[PDB]
RNA sequence: GCGCGACCCCAGGUCAGGCGGGACUACCGCUGAGUUUAAGCAUAUAAAUAAGCGGAGGAGAAGAAACUUACAAGGAUUCCCCUAGUAACGGCGAGCGAACCGGGAGCAGCCCAGCUUGAGAAUCGGGCGGCUGUGCCGUCCGAAUUGUAGUCUGGAGAGGCG
RNA sequence: GCCCCACGAGGCGCCGUCAACGAGUCGGGUUGUUUGGGAAUGCAGCCCAAAUCGGGCGGUAGACUCCGUCCAAGGCUAAA
RNA sequence: GUCCGACUUUGUGAAAUGACUUGAGAGGUGUAGGAUAAGUGGGAGCCCUCACGGGCGCAAGUGAAAUACCACUACUUUUAACGUUAUUUUACUUAUUCCGUGGGUCGGAAGCGGGGCAUGCCCCUCCUUUUGGCUCCAAGGCCCGGUCUUACCGGGCCGAU
């Protein structure tokens, strides 16, 4: 009955259903799921037509994330600041294997001499690290503690849809209804010329657990 | 003769839209009598009678040098001032004709009503109500006040409409023209009764 | 029941505004029919096209005067 | 105001609800009856107090029936002589609008009244059909009216056919107001081409 | 049936009155050639002219901006001066081809429709009587609520207060 | 020279709520005619077809954003 | 001019057959991997329960990616809803069109005859009829009559559904 009750097409509003209090229903889980954010975007499979940004959302996700990290000297040091698991560069090749337990990826400058031989096996959860999707920088400590504060990436999938975390179940609806409002106002700035009507054609809200609602 | 006979008959061929055919469906001859009735305290004057009025108060305020009559109370008639009593919300009840030569300005009459929640009604014979008037087509007639000893059956009237149309707008013909013709029928029932006939027999035997 | 999917009062409020939007444009960038044939498909498409095509049709019009001419009685007040 | 302005809002889309419904039944009953018909009611009761009207002896609306196309030259098979660039029956159109035709045709029968102003009141396929309103200047009412004495002026006779009626004006070029409308002002005719 | 009023539509050698044709110089519309010119000739030119047709007056048309403009903005309409023999258009050939501004002449501004007489069609025609009469008054029929009388007309205006 | 037409109606000053502003017309396409008017000068036929915090105009078609300018689709009116 | 098409003209609808909204389904087809690894949010939990304990991740294996769970989502492919939209075919009476008249005897039912069908209970579901016939006359006074108001005078109805 879960699929039967909601109605994609009619347009509800972001306080009363989606990220709201009303979230917090469809929420019965153990752990803090992040609840993620679909938008199907009118767009190709190029890269340059793909909407692609990383956004430090306002209010944060009070989520600490594990964030996969290998390095080497000063770097290191600053990896233990905002990481459980300070990691080496011969440590790396656990994530290599199979491995893939984290939201996203982050190397150093540093590091970089050895992650290249990991390269074709962190590409496919699409978790990889990389220059475009800006998480290799020399300012090792700033970016760890932006991530672990509520700095997300997003990146179009390969069925152009479009994703970010947008809150935890377990927040007020305050807090919830403005982090949908950033990635919104993100998505309309990246957005090609190229791209035909409405760049949010569609705006889902879901949980795990729960049904997906129509959010505009 | 030959074109005002057409006339009702392609009113049903025609698709007929969802402003009229809402017409047709009219009062009932027992309540549009005793509508009358009432009526028959307010008719409005005539010529003679306005011009008789004007004397007979001339007279009294100059030499008797008595205060003003009484506040009178008639029926308030023809389109322009009666469709503003229905935006002012003044008018209780409207009695709008059924007929009326360009339908186009009587389509509005019930419909604006509606739309406001004032109660309307529709009877036939637009030379009927202006019959009360003295004059030729009132086209609508209503009445803003009542007098007491009229409110208890004027309460039968304002329910009568919603004794016929206590329903949601029809808005008859989805896609509809025709009505019945008589040739047609006829030959309908002919075919209808042939097939009737076959399939009948396919079961039984 | 369908045309688009579920409601009515809450359905009615969206197709109506769409509407005049569509009207609006047509008539300050010229043309008419045929820009309105391209125009459908750099729409939404589930309301829309049978709306716009509505529009080269009647459009459901005593109910858009009910509306607009009682706004025009409130344009007066 | 009242049924007017539901009137003029139906009479926008011709072809849609009660002014197609009830109009394409009375524009049949047209082609059955002459081309003279005078009534007593207006068709557009809007239109016809925008162009004038008080209703009040005197005071007329009648209806013209005017054919649907192009324009007839006469003698084809047998046609012009001349360069063939003026060679055309059907490829021509009258540079009269059908409004001033039937204001024309009108007062040509009805000469001893004088037309005001006319409107449209729809077609079928091969007919045009107008209402024309006429106002007689001999009866007395008209004088005794302030606001449609200016009627009365032996200046006004036949103005529809010197086509200074409103349908006159605008197939005249006189539209517009300003420039590129300019040649069209006091005379065609005002240089006279110099 | 007969439907008082009336509705809708006919008929009077009908009551009081009105139209045609002329004039057509000049004017206001309509409609419309070719010779000619291009050394030929069709596009073009002649010409939005001649012929054809209708209709008024002493003048007529026009007429108070859905204008012109791009400014410390002009300001209904007409005609003259100028722009102009020019922008433009054109087998870019022959030729064709005006306006805006500027100056002067003359000057003048307005009412209906679209917000309510609703304490009442207050309005109007006709007959009739009287009258000092392009009219006025009484009286009676009739017209007209599918709207007369009307504030008000975009420059505005309706309410209120003084 | 006789009635003063005034306590009416309108005008002016100030204040409010409004501002009703004319459709097969606008506008457009196409065709013919006409224009110096040139991706259509005016005009007409046919075809399509609106809106009123709106609409039209702005001498090169078009979208976009501005700005400016009037208020049609009714009607009268001397003079030059 | 003629021919041909489109549009107005033009009202009514059948079903075929294209297709669109949504809504609900059988499923989910690229190398190795059995295969849903088709691809997405999301992911240490989803679900039944909880002494306990399981389906699927967790593992096993492959590789660019690994599998739970609730929406959903190409592509293989289909169905109600309100109809929507588009091709053609086909049919009705109101536009239009043709023709018939000093608009005549139309149509439908039933009177009255009577027949054929299974003629059966009449036989409806049907077919002929329904005041005139050889016989160069003739058929006109809506007719004599019957009947009622109505003294006669004079008017109706019927005769002739």
């Amino acid at each position: 009955m879960s699929k039967l009750q909601s109605d994609a097409v009619k347009d509800a509003i972001t306080q009363i259903v989606g990220e709201a209090r009303e979230k917090k229903r469809k929420f019965t889980e153990t752990v803090e799921l992040q609840i993620g954010l679909k938008n199907y975007d009118p767009q190709k499979d190029k890269r340059f037509s793909g909407s692609v940004k990383l956004p430090h959302i306002p209010r944060p996700k009070m989520r600490v994330c594990m964030l996969g990290d290998a390095q080497h000297v000063d770097q290191a040091e600053k990896m233990g600041l905002d990481y459980m698991d300070v990691e080496s560069l011969k440590k790396m090749n656990k994530n290599k294997k199979l491995v893939k337990k984290l939201a996203k990826k982050y190397h150093a400058f540093l590091a970089s001499e050895a992650i290249i031989k990991q390269i074709p096996r962190l590409l496919g959860p699409g978790l990889n690290k990389a220059g475009k999707f800006p998480t290799l920088v020399s300012h090792q400590e700033s970016l760890e503690a932006k991530v672990n504060e509520t700095k997300a990436t997003v990146k179009f999938q390969l069925k152009k849809v479009l994703c970010m975390g947008v809150a935890v179940g377990n927040l007020s609806m305050d807090e919830k209804q403005i982090q949908q409002n950033i990635q919104m106002s993100v998505n309309f700035l990246v957005s090609l010329l190229k791209k035909n009507w409405q760049n949010v054609r569609c705006l889902y809200v879901k949980s795990t657990m729960g049904k997906r609602v129509r959010v505009f | 003769v030959r074109i005002q006979r057409q006339r009702r008959i392609l009113k049903q061929r025609l698709k007929v839209p969802p402003a009229l055919n809402q017409f047709t469906r009219t009062l009932d001859k027992n309540l549009a009598t005793n509508l009358f009735k009432m009526l028959l305290k307010y008719r409005p004057e005539d010529k003679a009678a306005k011009k008789e009025r004007l004397l007979k108060r001339a007279q009294a305020e100059a030499e008797g040098k008595t205060v003003e009559a009484k506040k009178p109370i008639v029926v308030k008639y023809g389109l322009n001032h009666v469709t503003y009593l229905i935006e002012q919300s003044k008018a209780q009840l409207v009695v709008i004709a059924h007929d009326v030569d360009p339908i186009e300005l009587v389509v509005w009459l019930p419909a604006l009503c509606r739309k406001m929640e004032v109660p309307y009604c529709i009877v036939k014979g637009k030379a009927r109500l202006g019959s009360i008037v003295h004059k030729k087509t009132a086209s609508v007639l209503c009445l803003t006040t009542v007098k007491n000893e009229d409110k208890l059956e004027f309460s039968k009237i304002l329910e009568a409409i919603k004794a016929n149309f206590n329903d949601k707008f029809d808005e008859v013909r989805k896609k509809w023209g025709g009505g019945v013709m008589g040739s047609k029928s006829q030959a309908k029932t002919k075919a209808r009764e042939k097939l009737l006939a076959k399939e009948a027999a396919q079961r039984m035997t | 029941g369908t045309k688009r999917v579920h409601f009515v009062r809450n359905l009615i409020r969206e197709v109506a505004g769409f509407a005049p939007y569509e009207k609006r444009i047509t008539e300050l960038l010229k043309v008419g029919k045929d820009k309105r044939a391209l125009k459908v498909a750099k729409r939404k498409l589930g309301t829309h096209k049978r709306a716009k095509k509505k529009r080269e049709e009647m459009s459901s019009v005593l109910r858009k005067m009910r509306s607009a001419g009682g706004g025009a009685g409130d344009k007066k007040k | 105001m009242g049924a007017y302005k539901y009137v003029s809002e139906l009479w926008r889309r011709k072809q849609s609800d009660v002014m197609r419904f009830v109009q394409r039944v009375r524009c049949w009953e047209y082609r059955q009856q002459p081309a003279i018909v005078r009534l007593t009611r207006p068709t557009r009761p809007d239109k016809a107090r925008r162009l004038g009207y008080k209703a009040k002896q005197g005071y007329v609306v009648y209806r013209v029936r005017v054919r649907r196309g192009g324009r007839k030259r006469p003698v084809p098979k047998g046609i012009v002589y001349g360069k063939p660039k003026h060679q055309g029956i059907t490829q021509l159109k009258f540079q009269r609008n059908k409004r001033s035709v039937a204001e024309e045709r009108a007062g040509r029968k009805l000469g001893g009244l004088r037309v005001l102003n006319s409107y449209w009141v729809n077609e079928d396929s091969t007919y045009k059909y107008f209402e024309i309103i006429l106002v007689d200047v001999a009866h007395s009412a008209i004088r005794n009216d302030p606001r449609i004495n200016w009627l009365c002026k032996p200046v006004h006779k036949h103005r529809e056919l010197r086509g200074l009626t409103s349908a006159g004006k605008k197939y005249r070029g006189l539209r517009g107001k300003g420039h590129t409308h300019h040649k069209a002002r006091p005379s065609r005719r005002a240089t006279w081409k110099r």
